[PDB]
């Protein structure tokens, strides 16, 4: 007996299902860390990123919600996008699109 | 003495490891507030002789047994935070998984 | 991407299908739904999803809700489900998904600059409790009542006065008045009951009038049926309830004369298995009647090892009766029955008792009313097994039929439903976030009106608000002006008309009483059962359909000794 | 029927003839007068009479009392009677014989509906305490005050400042207004003093313009004849009272100097006895005169074994003095004389000193008045037998004379005794109700304006309000709104009419003094003795036509150790 | 006559060239100059000098002060000097020389019947201090706060909610609405800051317009250049401050993206050494810049041995982060820089770092801000010894520079210099007297707008203040109304415009912020070093023109063990 | 600890009954505060081990005698009241004549 405990049944749960994605290289050419989180306009991050910031307009990192994605000085790696959705219009991060796209 | 509203706080937690404390000696088996309280006065205890924040985070974990306490009550306290005044001011001491 | 059922818990609280422990009892509820999209869940924090573009919006106040509870797993009569809760003007304003709609899908609760966030992956959420048995004895029980999940409290007092002592009665204008004023000063909803026990009208329409929304009958003030009669005529052409504690010592006849004198009106009968007051010792048969709505007072639930043992001087000291007086002491005694005392749980269990309370420091622990409610669910699934109406290997519906007994038909049976007693839209965010393993003992959190008005707090001088020693304490929601903001004083119909609250100068938010004359048995929430009950005069052994109708006492229950310091 | 003597004492209390004794003292009270009719007294309960139709009526809110104080043994200045004590509207309704005239006879105190009820049986009933003398060091002294019995704080002070630790002075408009607005917080009646040492007049009319219901003069700021005669001055023209602290260094002239000063005029001489401050060694001369209404503080109550000793370094600490300064030492050495501590107490006894005040934490005990009271009266019972007024074997002559010291006398002094200081009706209803085993000592209700503001209460979740632990806790009349509604804040003529009370936005009721300036030595209730009394300049000894006043130090006390846990 | 200068101290406290040693610090201050005409000095207390026609004069209130502090010695940005204190309508009315200009010379603080006296000789008196850094996870943080001396409190929250946890913002109109309201109850000046978070500007003039005096912009909310841009405008059209807690993740870019996107306007950068929260791990690179007005949180001063340690647990629970996710712990590690840390001491006793802060129970204790920066002092002189600044022999200079970052620089950053911040005349009367043992530690007396309002205090029942047990206790300036004439609510310009105090039926005087975008790091007092800071992107190694910046841990602080029980 | 109004209030009665424990330790005679504190304590401690109300209702009237408290303590203690944690939850234990 565990006071107040979970009986998680067994399996796994599909994430951003019948959305749109897109695999991405990235790297960090910067000399500092980066670290991205799930829900961020992944075209507008950190300019030290280099990797094709066209495909990656309107996408967001395809890992579970509050999660992040980290790249240390130097580091590469392939990456997977997910589409955003609701009204697909972006505002804030560095103001490139501050509109729908 | 001129007690400020913090030291008081503190004396309710003394009390409380009082009672635990002369519980624990009739040879009870300790709940959770009980055993939260004992495991927190000893650490303080700990800064007042001038023992470091890293050795408490470790004798912490010693004070108490699965034996010692009730059913669950080892789940109950993932972990147990106090602060007190070390030779170097005030600092947190963080016991993780404290009783095993 | 994909993620595992375990961790996902972890992270967001369980999901459909998962199954979580009540506290340290034997019940397990089963989350039934879960409105959020796999990959959308909002959670806040360093590098989370509640930010600027994000998880969080571009709206205006008016577009987004005022606060938040994220990924909270609710338990209410309606259901148990997982999903985000959004709170607006002080009220519900829905239940759904959170998030911004310009990146997000299916979000119907926008999270905007305006929006404060409560974490609630992993906690249980409910509506706040009522209270319908108050004796306002001192101001210290609120606190109390609000420390373990109670948000309204309903009842009558005037403080530590014999009258009050014995009674929930506020008797009079000026009493009255009084009280009204220092309602003000309580972190909780607040209705008085006024005394009912005369038999001239014009008595009762003055207290009516001047602001109670109840009128308590009390045998100690002479529970006869030309009171009752006249209580009642009054309560049907304002619009108030009647509370109930009948002529135990039978002086001026049984049960079946006060059920007589009450002629099929609506009657909110307090602890109706007796002990607490009531024709010795057949009050109990009154739960087969459709216009009675029967509470339990709540030290005689569950039926325990100690019960009886405590009772007989319990008893004494709240009716200041003379332990040398034989007849004072002969009617103590005939209040007190194993019988009813034992079958009381049963018929809570079968949906036949509709509410429980608590009888403030007269015979009753104000503290206890949750905490007593699970301790039967628990004895009852542990004796009786499954309910006849469970679905899937949970105990799903027995907690929604208990949960329903102190807050929504405290709240139907009172009149004050369109206010408090469930979390719906529309209604005052008064809720009580819990910790599982807590649940029923000792919240996390309790907001009231939209604010937290008191949650445990570690050292104040502390570099966080974890370190010990952690204990309750007053917050924003029960400080001044933003108090009288976030709580509730309801008056009856006539008050409100004739200005009441701006003659006593009252700055709380008012709220009116309705309804309280049409509500039945059939309404009363998970617990509608109208059985065909006997007590045998001799022996005390209550039957339904003939059927005996007990159970045993518990040795050790949970919610006790694992929890409380003393 | 008939029913013997000592069980009728245990279920209504004492009647006449019955003796009772105070606390653990030598003093005993013997029951005067009994207003009830004998088998028609009223008794709340499961059962009882009160109940409808019965002991209580069918009477309007406006046709009976609020609240009924059943059986209380009454101890007043007046008497020590037997009765049914009705209050209505915050105020003493009446003193006689409860009930339903319908069916009950010699009904003076209808009981309705409407109307509360206090169980006062075997416990004693008397006025709240009045304390003239309170140095507003801290807020906290209000809460200590009110739960040894003392309802009303009349002094002065801004806080713990050392203008205030040394005098009973709220110095000037701006902190006597924020003042004034900080006393609706206090759950006690209010009047407040201002600095009287100026030789100036309009700078005393703007302090009393402003609030002040007196002035202090004290010898920390100068004493002087030309500041004293300043004060009379305006105090005659406005009706306020003056409390003097003199010229203990004799330094503009000795206590006939002083005394000539003030020309006949009425005064409130503070501490007469010394002690606590005036004219070395003889001010104590000062209590021969009609114009002289002279108070004692309480430290020197009644004279111990420990008492001379403990003094000194008292002295020090309340008057700022520096110990290393031999003129600061010599000074507090010529304050303190056995010969004039002993002589007190018999003045008190003879009824030359007229009240007892604390001279809170500047040389006095805020929570002691009342107690000291009653271990003076023991005292001078134990050493000099029964008064010469005395009358059967009983000290209840003694008992009035006492009592009156700290309720009556103080109101009249102040202007008052059309308000409180006694149990009469139309006085506000401060009532305190004590158990005879705790009489002085621990209260068992403290009642201000008609609401109960503190008493003991017990575990808040308990079943019942007595277990323990029992400690007193504010209750619903020292909550907000209701607080203000049951206390006084007393004003200067002047000032009300200024209307002071609007401009500062004061919430509580006020109350204007009046007749402060026609009170004189002849007005003090059982008080009124203008003894020959001479000092020894020398030896300072006391005496009385010539003949040696004193007395011998206690050992061992009652209201002592036997009640206190520290 | 003559005496000697021991003597003197001992009766008036130190005069010019006399040294005070701070608490059990190796810091010395030295009397700078000395207002008072020797012989003429103001004593009060019995046979003193503050008596009527002597120290005291004849004018009406309206010309004199209400308040004298007496023989005080200031500690101030300005000076160190000897003087009496003046205070008049709840402001500091003069610096100068109390007593009565008919007997005495020199005097330019006449005292009279309406001023009251707080002897100050022997210790000294400081302004209030100014906490910028808040957050309102609990009421009960304003009472710790006050006991260490500080009387301002700006911040945000709503309680002990997730998202206040985390970041000091009070979201939207109804949480600004009803923290405004429950502010009146609290007994500090209080200021709040609304959340920065967002990409349209309607949606932050709509907090402004409520009545926030600034924006919070934090990255748990979303530290995006696009924020900060629109944060900064609205600030610079309403007059109000942003407060920055960048980008740790450098998600959007680096420090020099951020500093790109602050585009040179003025901002107050929170824990700038990076520990509390900044692009890792040059942060600390913004005190470079004219327009940041930097500050440092408590915990990580002063560099101790166990400073780092309790680091990282702390960080998560601030944070909501989760240990088991490794991008959870690698960013909290990157936070705690040895490097970093001991730079960070050095660069405020360089005047490079311009304030210091708490950061309350997230990451900061909110009773230690003044304690702390002492310490720091004290360190620094230890390691470095005297500044290029210091004349003399004593730390005058560095004690100026280190009061100022608690004080007035606080002050001047937020817009609210003009109320107060430091001891000049016509600002509110909020200050703090301390004993020289303690100073820095527990405080003789907090005066809040010209009443004290907290103070040490013994047994109330005492017949002295100074009994056992002495702890702090609320006095009449933290009371009701009185309470909100001492205390002040910043409103922004526009808030205060919109009738806010009116519609929200707020009852303390009201002050409003401006001068919030003029301020630069040159208008800092004694802190307005602007160094060429770099730091190794590798190592984390700071260094100014090339130099290596950095300090050793200490073992043993002073201000700790030989003061507190736990 | 997460300590509720109540567990706080029955910190204040252990204390109460440590002071009343140690004077008679003393070997003095107890007055009226300290014997209600001390009985009250043994009861609260009765209640943890486990001990039924029933027990407790008469081994609570074994604490004290007349001669360890001082005269007339006896007749202002008619009876002893005080709640604690069964094991089957709260319940009140009403001792009456404690002192004999
Ligand atoms: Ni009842
Ligand atoms: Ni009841
Ligand atoms: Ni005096
Ligand atoms: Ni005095
Ligand atoms: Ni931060
Ligand atoms: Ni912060």
């Amino acid at each position: 007996m565990i006071p107040g405990e979970y009986h998680v049944k067994p399996g796994q749960i599909a994430l951003n299902t019948g959305r749109a994605t897109c695999r991405v290289v990235v790297e960090n050419h910067g000399d500092r860390p980066i670290q991205v989180g799930s829900h961020y306009h992944f075209a507008e991050v950190n300019p030290a990123l280099k990797f094709d910031r066209q495909q990656a307009a309107g996408y967001r990192l395809n890992i579970p919600a509050g999660t992040a994605v980290r790249f240390e000085p130097g580091q590469k790696r392939e990456v997977e996008l997910v589409a955003f959705a609701g009204h697909r219009a972006v505002f804030g991060f560095r103001g490139e699109v501050m509109g729908p796209l | 003495m001129e007690l400020t509203p913090r030291e008081k706080d503190k004396l309710l937690l003394f009390t409380a490891a009082l009672v635990a404390e002369r519980r624990l000696a009739r040879g009870l088996k300790l709940n959770y507030p009980e055993s939260v309280a004992l495991i927190s006065a000893f650490i303080m205890e700990g800064a007042r002789d001038g023992k470091s924040v890293a050795s408490l985070m470790e004798e912490g974990r010693h004070v108490l047994t699965r034996e010692q306490v009730m059913e669950g009550v080892p789940e109950m306290i993932p972990d147990i935070q106090v602060e007190a005044t070390f030779p170097d001011g005030s600092k947190l001491v963080t016991v993780h998984n404290p009783i095993i | 991407s994909n993620i595992s059922r375990q961790a996902y818990a972890d992270m967001f609280g369980p999901t459909v299908g998962d199954k979580v422990r009540l506290a340290d009892t034997e019940l397990w509820i089963e989350v039934e739904d879960d409105l959020t999209t796999y990959g959308e869940e909002v959670k806040f924090g360093g590098g989370k999803v509640i930010r600027d573009g994000m998880g969080q919006g571009q709206m205006l106040a008016a577009d987004c809700v005022d606060l938040v509870l994220t990924n909270a797993l609710i338990v209410d009569h309606w259901g148990i489900v997982k999903a985000d809760i959004g709170v607006k003007d002080g009220r519900i304003f829905a239940i759904g998904k959170a998030g911004n709609p310009d990146i997000q899908p299916n979000v119907t609760i926008p999270i905007g600059a305006a929006t404060e966030v409560i974490a609630a992956e992993g906690k249980i959420v409910t509506a706040g409790g009522i209270d319908t048995h108050i004796h306002w004895i001192c101001p210290q029980q609120a606190e109390e009542a609000l420390v373990s999940g109670v948000t309204t409290m309903v009842g009558g007092g005037t403080g530590p006065a014999a009258g009050t002592h014995a009674t929930t009665c506020t008797p009079g204008p000026w009493y009255i008045s009084r009280m009204l004023q220092a309602a003000d000063s309580l972190p909780v909803n607040i209705g008085l009951l006024g005394k009912g026990n005369v038999s001239q009208p014009d008595a009762l329409r003055e207290q009516v009038a001047a602001g109670v929304i109840g009128l308590k009958i009390h045998e100690d003030w002479g529970a006869t049926p030309a009171a009752i009669d006249c209580a009642l005529t009054v309560a049907d052409e304002m619009d108030i309830q009647v509370a109930l504690h009948s002529d135990t010592l039978n002086e001026s006849g049984f049960v079946e004369d006060t059920l007589a004198a009450i002629g099929g009106r609506t009657i909110h009968t307090f602890h109706t298995e007796g002990a607490g007051g009531g024709h010795a010792p057949d009050i109990i048969t009154a739960c087969a009647h459709p216009n009675i709505l029967p509470s339990s007072t709540n030290p005689t639930l569950p039926y325990t090892l100690n019960t009886i043992d405590e009772h007989l001087d319990m008893l004494m000291v709240a009716h200041h009766l003379d332990p040398d007086i034989a007849e004072d002491v002969a009617f103590a005694e005939s209040r007190i029955r194993r019988e009813t005392i034992a079958a009381e749980d049963v018929l809570h269990d079968l949906g036949a008792f509709s509410l429980t309370s608590s009888d403030s420091q007269a015979m009753g622990r104000v503290g206890e009313v949750i905490l007593r409610t699970w301790q039967v669910a628990h004895r009852m699934k542990v004796q009786r097994g499954a309910l006849a109406e469970e679905t899937g290997d949970n105990d799903n519906f027995r907690v929604k039929r208990y949960i329903a007994k102190y807050t929504i038909n405290p709240a139907l049976t009172h009149g004050i439903a369109h206010e408090v007693g469930s979390i719906e839209v529309g209604k005052l965010a008064d809720l009580v976030v819990w910790s599982p393993a807590f649940f029923g003992v000792k919240p996390a959190t309790v907001i009231k009106g939209g604010m937290i008005a008191i949650a445990p707090m570690g050292d104040i001088n502390a570099s966080i608000p974890t370190p010990q020693p952690v204990h309750y304490r007053p917050m924003f929601g029960a400080l001044g002006s933003a108090r009288h903001h976030c709580r509730l004083t309801f008056l009856s119909q006539a008050a409100a008309a004739n200005g009441v609250a701006e003659r006593l100068n009252l700055r709380s938010a008012i709220a009116v009483v309705k309804g309280c004359r049409t509500v039945q048995k059939a309404d009363m929430v998970h617990n509608s059962l109208q059985p065909n009950i006997t007590v045998d005069a001799q022996t005390y052994e209550v039957r339904v359909d003939g059927e005996l109708i007990t159970s045993e006492p518990a040795d050790v229950l949970p919610m006790a000794q694992r929890y409380f310091l003393f």
